[PDB]
């Protein structure tokens, strides 16, 4: 699993 | 868009104007859903559903991730590449027609370039950074000039569009970047292309998964969107620019065996000098 290719996304 | 159009994916580009700070409501600019990105989205599933290829992708990717970058591996693969914005959501966020043209286009940070050649008709020129070996030769395969990430301040010549898209979350020296950008902008007529993923969360990619923090801070904050916008406008005047145009775009990207595609939220800005 690759995901999105900029990375993870955090919260607020 | 209607409030009960089915499959427009109002999330993706609307906000709540009435929490932006006024300055930034009389220059927000709305974007849809439009055939560029449908063309993208279309592609995409179609690539998630040749099972053969995606397997291979995530075999490599599995095999190979202790010693090489997930972007190096994606650019060794010709793989997840992304997308901001169609040509005519740029064209209607520079305020420029489908035929305009001008000298020279600098890239920063243009990963694997499918990004960068939305906007590259638009110049004579093009220019990139990149610190992925295999994305600097998938912008060569697209026959960009790849400069040095300390040669571009210092070529002699300035830049007519400077674009900065999703490098600011992930470059040790966000600051010192938007700065150095400012200074080799062309003045009378140049601008900047900026994306930003918000909520903003910035680190510095390296092998393995692992990071590190970046050495400098960018001043972002707020608890939504639009706090997290309404903070840029000063951020950008110490770096000597003003927003001219902004919109809310997804930052859609090409998917795997798990999903069709990725989305993450992006605020994109021009700026021009100050
Ligand atoms: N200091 C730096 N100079 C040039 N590229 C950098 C950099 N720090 C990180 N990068 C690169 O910046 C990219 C961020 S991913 C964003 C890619 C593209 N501009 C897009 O919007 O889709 C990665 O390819 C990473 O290798």
């Amino acid at each position: 699993h690759q995901g999105h290719s900029h990375g993870h996304q955090g919260g607020y | 868009m209607a409030a009960g159009g089915r499959k427009e994916n109002h999330q993706w580009y609307v906000c709540n104007r009435e929490k932006l700070c006024e300055s930034l409501q009389a220059v927000f600019v709305q974007s849809y859903l439009d055939q560029g990105t449908q063309i993208f989205l279309n592609n995409s599933i179609e690539k998630s559903g040749w099972a053969a290829i995606q397997a291979y992708h995530s075999a490599v990717s599995s095999a190979f991730s202790l010693a090489m970058s997930r972007t190096s591996i994606n650019g060794l693969l010709g793989r997840g590449s992304m997308f901001v914005f169609s040509p005519d959501q740029f064209q209607r966020l520079l305020k420029i027609n489908p035929d305009w043209k001008t000298h020279r286009l600098l890239d920063l940070g243009a990963g694997d370039g499918e990004v960068t050649k939305i906007m590259s008709p638009h110049f004579e020129e093009i220019y990139a950074t990149e610190l992925s070996e295999t994305m600097i030769w998938q912008l060569q395969k697209k026959k960009y000039r790849v400069l040095g990430i300390n040669e571009w301040q210092n070529t002699g010549f300035q830049y007519d569009v400077i674009s900065c898209l999703n490098l600011l979350d992930r470059c040790d020296q966000p600051l010192t970047l938007l700065k150095d950008i400012r200074s080799v902008l062309e003045p009378t007529r140049g601008r900047v292309i900026l994306a930003l993923v918000l909520p903003f969360h910035p680190y510095v990619e390296n092998v393995g998964g692992k990071w590190e923090k970046p050495s400098e801070i960018l001043e972002i904050k707020g608890q939504n969107w639009e706090e997290q916008v309404n903070s840029l406008p000063e951020v950008f005047r110490k770096a000597g620019f003003v927003i001219e145009a902004f919109t809310r775009l997804p930052y859609l990207c090409e998917g795997d065996m798990y999903n069709d595609y990725y989305v993450l939220d992006d605020a994109v800005f021009v700026l021009k000098p100050v």
